[PDB]
């Protein structure tokens, strides 16, 4: 366990940092002086996707929570679905992104229960 | 060969994720045709 690398969130490069013993764990991308801030909390979070070894690319999804009970049909009675919102971050290894990702998976699986 | 800056404004920064979501899915199960 880590909570905090190194991540890009739209082409701006930062650190990337978990926050826990806080109100509900949010996970806080900073730039990397931290002028810039971006904060993912998890209690609203229900999947995570990141990059395998094998991709040629270095990013980590994180996918939000949305009400698909709300099935929407257009004008033929087709069945189009409002999708969930998914936060990409780069990064540089992937020994971080699964530790991050660990963390977070962690954190969720709290909120999944609901204790 | 020779290093060079790759630029990528033909909309915004948001549109780029829209069709790198195709691009994950692929990933994850990853199949040959």
């Amino acid at each position: 366990p880590s909570h905090s690398g190194a991540a890009i969130f739209e082409k701006v490069s930062g650190i990337i940092a978990i926050n826990e013993d806080v109100s509900p764990a949010e996970l806080t991308w900073r730039s990397t002086d931290g002028d810039k801030v971006h904060t993912v909390v998890l209690s609203t979070i229900d999947k995570l996707q990141a990059t395998p070894a094998s991709s040629e690319k270095m990013m980590l999804r994180l996918i939000g929570k949305v009400d698909e009970s709300k099935k929407r049909k257009d004008n033929e009675g087709n069945e189009v679905v409002p999708k969930p919102q998914r936060h990409m971050f780069s990064f540089n290894n992937r020994t971080v992104m699964d530790n991050i990702k660990m963390t977070l998976q962690q954190i969720i699986s709290r909120y999944k229960d609901a204790d | 060969g020779s290093p060079g800056y790759p630029n990528g404004l033909l909309s915004g920064d948001e549109d780029f994720s829209s069709i790198a979501d195709m691009d994950f899915s692929a990933l994850l199960s990853q199949i040959s045709s």
